[PDB]
RNA sequence: GAGCUGUAAGCAAGCUUUGAUCCGGAGAUUUCCGAAUGGGGAAACCCACCACUCGUAAUGGAGUGGUAUCCAUAUCUGAAUUCAUAGGAUAUGAGAAGGCAGACCCGGGGAACUGAAACAUCUAAGUACCCGGAGGAAGAGAAAGCAAAUGCGAUUCCCUGAGUAGCGGCGAGCGAAACGGGAUCAGCCCAAACCAAGAGGCUUGCCUCUUGGGGUUGUAGGACACUCUGUACGGAGUUACAAA
RNA sequence: GUGGAUCCUGAGUACGGCGGAACACGUGAAAUUCCGUCGGAAUCCGGGAGGACCAUCUCCCAAGGCUAAAUACUCCCUAGU
RNA sequence: AAGCAGAAGAUGCGGAGCCGCAGCGAAAGCGAGUCUGAAUAGGGCGCAUGAGUACGUGGUCGUAGACCCGAAACCAGGUGAUCUACCCAUGUCCAGGGUGAAGUUCAGGUAACACUGAAUGGAGGCCCGAACCCACGCACGUUGAAAAGUGCGGGGAUGAGGUGUGGGUAGGGGUGAAAUGCCAAUCGAACCUGGAGAUAGCUGGUUCUCUCCGAAAUAGCUUUAGGGCUAGCCUCAAGGUAAG
RNA sequence: CGGGACCUAAGCCGAGGCCGAAAGGCGUAGGCGAUGGACAACAGGUUGAUAUUCCUGUACCACCUCCUCACCAUUUGAGCA
RNA sequence: AGGCCCAGGCGACUGUUUAGCAAAAACACAGGUCUCUGCGAAGCCGUAAGGCGAAGUAUAGGGGCUGACGCCUGCCCGGUG
RNA sequence: GAUAUUGAAUGUUGGUACAGCUUGUACAGGAUAGGUAGGAGCCUUGGAAACCGGAGCGCCAGCUUCGGUGGAGGCAUCGGUGGGAUACUACCCUGGCUGUAUUGACCUUCUAACCCGCCGCCCUUAUCGGGCGGGGAGACAGUGUCAGGUGGGCAGUUUGACU
RNA sequence: GCACAAGGGAGCUUGACUGCGAGACCUACAAGUCGAGCAGGGACGAAAGUCGGGCUUAGUGAUCCGGUGGUUCCGCAUGGA
């Protein structure tokens, strides 16, 4: 699931409703089937929506 | 919000904005395949040798127009009779011929498609003003006359 | 340096003062299962293929090696497509998969019983447990460090500070740090301006590709320019200190 | 070493909003540090820290990588208690 | 104190610290006085009325399994549908005797049909009844032959069937023609290993002797009333003294 | 004869791959797997035993040519398929 | 290798159910009705991928309620959905 | 829902920035004149006062806008019983309006991201997956944070004592 | 308990007070109750004197947490917050 571009890893959390309790949550991150260069030629890599502003071209 | 197309393409902006541009438009179309943008300085100075390439070639065409003026005034006369004749007529053609070519006479050649003569010129012998009119961005003068023989 | 043929003490047949039996270093052989890895498999088994060899009139069969996968470096090929690429083929790889000191410490997951005379913030706890990692130590580490004057000059650990400073249904409980005293005491480089070499997109120009020099500091240091001094018989080195 | 006329000294980073964890500190007067999610700086006349914050002043150059020893623990090989 | 020496011993050496020597106020501060207050007023506290410190023994109080015995149950990590609940796939089992439907045929019969009578036909969670599957009667059994069976009766017995073999569904779950049933002779949440020496106002048990003194079951409260904390009553020691 | 040098079902494993904090989960190609399909030996005798295995008779399947005959054809191609 | 004749309640029946106290007036069933679902499904099993439904397609599936058949199934939308 | 992924236009509208014009009307000047730095000047047959209408403004007093006519002029400042003060030139503003200049909402439509338990081809003998074209979808969906609801459906617990 | 009125009527009026307080009652504690008198300034009355809320005894409650005023207190280097 990570991407290659960037380090992007899912962390647990927890939501810290009022009265927190609290309810454990873990978080994904952002992530974008659009295509990315590795050995030539794609397809096809997931992509952090991060990294895909600017930067590397799709 | 910072780009440069300098291939415009309906965008307000022509040459590539250098200023405030749209944003996440480029990144999937304008820049893939499209007009790459980047205004990001390495790309930027790079474009300005273009537009830094054709500062240089401002300054020839400007010059060029501007060379070339300067050049062709001093001009010893121009002795090109028009074979003047029929009792205070002529019989040559004065036209676009005669006006330019009126420099190779020894040796430097123009073009025709230069000159500045509304009218076209009366077939006299006197002073024919030629108003050399090589860019609009320079003008230049040049004469003309007819003698008998 | 005189007995030995393990337990096993009783039984047969043997080895040795041209020196065994024994103790140690360096080896050899090392069946089959087992990460297993030729294929399959119900662990201790079956079935093969490719070369060499034995044998058979010949088939069948028997021994010796190779043939798992992924990754890395390579060498040739090659789909829609023309190039190309994916893919495929082959070669080179004491690589990697595994096991375990029930220990110690880092990272990622992670409770509940209990305490709060109940229980929901908290306590238990980041403890048990799971996984990923390692190493004989790891982590940390050479200042965006503390600190408040005649200031101290990397971290780690120990003693203090102190159960103090504080946090907390401010309940229950949690709990520092600096200074000071000790243990051990070494500090350096990579990126970046600039020079040199190779290429290559491009409009001469030009802006990045790569390989070595250059240079790694904060009352700021370096590139750049200008001075000298060196390329040694000096210094340092396999544990950081560049690599060995 | 002498000079400070020109260039560098670590970018989607440093910080800030939101949402959490870790710092003895339980989101409050509160750092600091590490995460996700969006915004997003100066670059030497510069920047950060000094327990909100601002000015002054005092110290330090972050966003790169190395580090033995002091320290912890034994399934185990010796000897001794 | 750590630590540096020193049979892992003592003794050394190290004064970092700790406590005491005089406090008061929240602090600012002041000082044998300080605070509240306009107060050289009053009062609280401290003075005046001066002993601690470092170890050893013991009484005990706190933090830890903290005095042993005992929970039902919680959470985490694993193991099991070789019984049983169901599913899947592939086989196999059902002695015989009755009932008679659809349909079909031949005659009666109509314009054709309907309809009528015989023959033919063999369907059915059909009937009777053994293997088998069950589990309603009673009795015998209950330190039983047996942790559920036997003896005599009974229901289904061609199907919603019996059954073999292999496989699947795993515990905050599966499965269930459903009752809280079944999941290895355990089920309103299965089994083992860990957190756990869980907790516990509740229970039982605290093992040698003598001597001296010697209670209480009341009050105030308390999510308390079969606990608890102070006062009442006890004991030891040091002082005051002769107060009772 | 039963099973393996034959096959396939339920189901499982599963290159690349699709996913998931990690561990792993899922699933092509392919493989595994009978409770099925394919498959050639039958009668008497024998021991204190084991016999559609040993033995006396007759057989059957598959494969291989130092062999024996018969029929053919040399890419106009007999045949293996 | 059947004891029958009756009269009523409940349940259509066969079947199933607490193995190991209760087999039934219980459960289930065909039928009846409501509601939801247009396929990449509503409902689900799962963090996801995958899969069931389904090699289905509103005369098909999921869920609630009621129980063969016959006569029927009245009124009320204020409140709660 | 917003936001991030996250497109291009149009339509509307907002926000601003700009240009310009007109508007600002207090005894008083003389009125029913924004002020301020300049300016001692005017302006007028490049047709003036005047009127006439269009036109707006408004303190409906007045101002202005234009043009018709007209036909030769209007002023002020100044002296003035008002805070200024005007022939005016400069500046910038008060109201208003118009464009311009940019954006963000709406507003549609498209369409290159994205999306296809859609079609063909190739990987490849393979309903996996992927390339590759085609098609539909589409700036959503899905997912990512973040927030509000619904929610026993799943958890952690309480529900006193005297008697 | 009170007509030596504390019971009723009028005048002047806010002691319905600031700091306190020698000593006692109440007694697990927390708390509760009275108080002569000192001083600061006052009200009434000529003075003497009396007034620290009601004839007495009930009419209300912690701590923690925050709000609002008065503050020659502190305020993580120095100045403020």
């Amino acid at each position: 699931r990570k991407c290659v571009i960037t380090g992007k890893k899912t962390t647990a959390g927890n939501n810290r409703s009022h009265a927190m309790n609290a309810s454990k949550r873990t978080w994904g991150a952002n992530l974008q089937k659009v295509r990315i260069l590795v050995n030539g030629k794609p397809k096809k890599v997931y992509v952090s929506a991060r990294a895909l502003k600017s930067g590397k071209v799709e | 919000m910072k780009v440069i197309f300098l291939q415009d393409v309906k965008g307000k902006g022509k040459k590539g904005e250098v200023k405030n541009v749209a944003d996440g438009y480029a990144h999937n179309f304008l820049i893939k395949k499209g007009l790459a943008v980047e205004a990001n300085a390495s790309n930027i100075s790079a474009l300005n040798g273009q537009k830094q390439k054709e500062k240089k070639e401002a300054i020839a065409e400007l010059e060029q127009a501007k060379s070339l003026k300067e050049t062709l005034e001093k001009l010893t006369v121009e002795l090109s009779a028009k074979s003047g004749e029929g009792g205070r007529l002529f019989g040559s053609v004065t036209s676009k011929q005669i006006t330019e070519q009126l420099q190779k006479d020894h040796n430097i050649k123009v073009d025709k498609r230069k000159l500045e003569l509304p009218d076209g010129i009366r077939a006299l012998g006197y002073t024919n003003v030629p108003v050399k009119l090589h860019p609009e961005v320079q003008a230049v003068l040049k004469v003309h006359v007819k003698e008998e023989a």
